[PDB]
């Protein structure tokens, strides 16, 4: 049926130092227009399955 | 628009293109980019559209 549980990050304002982990799962500014904690548009969660 | 079966093709060359216009527009229903992030096609550049 296919499992979800297993998640990874797509979107992040930038990279990662080496041996660094990041768990911080907020809602990503993706375009021009603010998000201001919604979605909407031009707003993505950074974490899938 | 055409139709689906006779799609219209148009080839871009020799001209600068803003994408970040038309990124920022909300009229947009899907914008989904495969081979690379939207954010940095202003960056990188190739030779035909």
């Amino acid at each position: 049926g296919g499992n979800y549980n297993y998640l990874y990050r797509l979107f992040r304002k930038s990279n990662l130092k080496p041996f660094e982990r990041d768990i911080s799962t907020e809602i990503y500014q993706a375009g021009s227009t603010p998000c201001n904690g919604v979605k909407g548009f031009n707003c993505y969660f950074p974490l899938q399955s | 628009f055409a139709s689906v079966y006779a799609w219209n093709r148009k080839r871009i060359s020799n001209c600068v293109a803003d994408y970040s216009v038309l990124y920022n527009s909300a009229s947009f229903s899907t914008f989904k980019c495969y081979g690379v992030s939207p954010t940095k096609l202003n960056d990188l550049c190739f030779t035909n559209v």
